[PDB]
């Protein structure tokens, strides 16, 4: 199917406690494959998936050099942001960045991304054209002006259409046994009385990959969106994900409720019910 | 592989 | 600035079966800023050597982390996750419930 590669950077200042920490992680789809942490005893870009381990020392040395350079850039950006927002040197602040590419089954670019935040709010984003920027406020407009003058968007576009897609295709081939395998959810419905008058039906999905899934309850064939409790999809720790959806139902009406599961590992959506 | 973007600051 | 308090889920990697080794997970998400303190507890006491995932974040910029440790459930033993964050006036304890 379709696939993505994403890098996520977090830079966190901590006045009085040294220089800002810089952490980077890389993902293909929902699989982390690299990390870098400036607080490690010996900072290096390090593998986090088996299929990246075969990259040679030139790869790891180059990625480590790039992360060290990026840490320096984002430490400077934290100082610049203080000026742009008229902020004191006493507070802790955070820059976040996400960038990468999405490809289709043919491996061709579907779209690229490059967006940043300051203190958890949008700061600046590369538009889908990979040629212009959206600035969230008058501070980010200063950055936008600098990046327009230096034709930064052209450099992002070159990466996103070139090396980003090329490396993603390589990783997908090297990791094809996992990255190109969908694991369908294992599903069941549980029932727990809450009183003499009502019971909870909980529809479970376990063991699935990738994380995207839809779990819905219907009553008499109508979606129960506003009466369904839906937990956030959560990692199991073995690459797979878990989720549940619950509804409170009148006792004796349980068979009027059906749970519907959609996942890319299922050739057809599943319908299930409580099976006493 | 990560983006190598030298000499670009906010 | 604006801060966001963590969501917390405590659960096992595999369906729990007494006497069968498993992993106890505490997933914290939706929080900002990123500093957070997470302990896994066995009968109220902190489990040593718990590991955690590398810091990452969601499309809305909020952070998430998985804390985890190997464990063997029993009928007697109670497990929980204890979380502190700048948004919380005191630590929040969420008990492990096998049906959640």
């Amino acid at each position: 199917g379709s696939h993505s590669m994403r890098y996520f950077y977090t830079a966190m200042s901590r006045p009085g406690r040294g220089e800002p920490r810089f952490i980077a992680v890389g993902y293909v789809d929902d699989t982390q494959f690299v990390r870098f942490d400036s607080d490690a005893a010996s900072p290096r870009m390090a593998p986090r998936a088996p299929w990246i381990e075969q990259e040679g020392p030139e790869y790891w040395d180059g990625e480590t050099r790039n992360m060290k350079a990026s840490a320096q850039t984002y430490r400077e950006n934290l100082r610049i942001a203080l000026r742009y927002y008229n902020q004191s040197e006493a507070g802790s602040h955070i820059i976040q960045v996400m960038y990468g590419c999405d490809v289709g089954p043919d491996g061709r670019l579907l779209r690229g991304h490059d967006q940043s935040a300051y203190d958890g709010k949008d700061y600046i984003a590369l538009n889908e054209d990979l040629s212009s920027w959206t600035a969230a406020d008058t501070a980010a407009q200063i950055t936008q002006r600098k990046w327009e003058a230096a034709r930064v968007a052209e450099q992002l576009r070159a990466y996103l259409e070139g090396l980003c897609v090329e490396w993603l295709r390589r990783y997908l081939e090297n990791g094809k046994e996992t990255l190109q395998r969908a694991d369908p959810p294992k599903t069941h419905v549980t029932h727990h009385p809450i009183s003499d008058h009502e019971a909870t039906l909980r529809c479970w999905a376990l063991g699935f990959y990738p994380a995207e899934i839809t779990l819905t309850w219907q009553r008499d064939g109508e979606d129960q969106t506003q009466d369904t409790e839906l937990v956030e999809t959560r990692p199991a720790g073995d690459r797979t994900f878990q989720k549940w959806a619950a509804v409170v139902v009148p006792s004796g009406e349980e068979q009027r409720y059906t749970c519907h599961v959609q996942h890319e590992g299922l050739p057809k959506p599943l319908t299930l019910r409580w099976e006493p | 592989a990560s983006l190598n973007l030298p000499a670009v600051s906010w | 600035m604006i801060q966001r308090t963590p969501k917390i889920q405590v659960y096992s990697r595999h369906p729990a079966e007494n006497g069968k080794s498993n992993f106890l997970n505490c997933y914290v998400s939706g929080f900002h800023p990123s500093d957070i303190e997470v302990d896994l507890l066995k009968n109220g006491e902190r489990i040593e050597k718990v590991e955690h995932s590398d810091l990452s974040f969601s499309k809305d910029w909020s952070f998430y982390l998985l804390y985890y440790t190997e464990f063997t459930p029993t009928e007697k033993d109670e497990y929980a996750c204890r979380v502190n964050h700048v948004t919380l006036s005191q630590p929040k304890i969420v008990k492990w419930d096998r049906d959640m």
